[PDB]
């Protein structure tokens, strides 16, 4: 009982009842979000998309935080040849947890 | 108020510290590049110097003269 779908440029396989973390989305941390994109729908019997993004399957989910992640150090440094450059990165996350998958 | 006074944007540069790290810019004998004659502490060539060529107020030749009556 899983699904398969497509949000932030990247698929993510969920199970019913779990949280996912993706890339940041427009929606207030108290807000319902929809997942009409579904890839693959996953059960006792097996139903494919022979057409992209099957024909009604929906994903109901919820955002819960709406944090950063870690922070990464990047590092530019040339040899012998009087350049280092030092930066960081965090990058903006969405966590969000699924409340219902359709069929 | 006297810890409110600022100065006009503009009026003030900073100025530039040579050899004080990669970032800051000029470091690494701070803009006068590698070796050499200028690049010399107090190196460098006088005015009119043209590296041994004849300078140019000594190809020319002087003309003329100063007259008195005219500072008068």
């Amino acid at each position: 009982m899983y699904a398969v779908f497509q949000s932030g440029g990247k698929q993510h396989r969920v199970s019913e009842g779990q949280t996912v973390r993706l890339e940041k989305l427009d929606i207030a941390t108290g807000e319902t979000v929809e997942f009409a994109e579904v890839l693959m729908i996953a059960n006792g019997e097996e139903v494919k998309i022979g057409v992209p993004f099957v024909d009604g399957g929906v994903i109901k989910a919820e955002v819960v935080a709406h944090g950063r992640g870690e922070k990464v150090k990047i590092v530019k440094f040339r040899r012998r040849k009087h350049y280092r450059k030092q930066q960081g990165h965090r990058q903006w996350f969405t966590d969000v947890k699924i409340t219902g998958i359709s069929a | 108020r006297l810890n409110t006074l600022s100065p006009a944007e503009g009026s003030k540069k900073a100025g530039k510290r040579l050899g004080r790290g990669i970032g800051s810019g000029l470091g690494k004998t701070g803009g006068r590049g590698h070796k050499g004659q200028k690049s010399r502490s107090g190196g460098g060539v006088r005015r009119g110097f043209e590296g041994g060529q004849m300078p140019l107020y000594r190809r020319l030749p002087k003309f003329g003269f100063t007259s008195r009556k005219a500072a008068i």
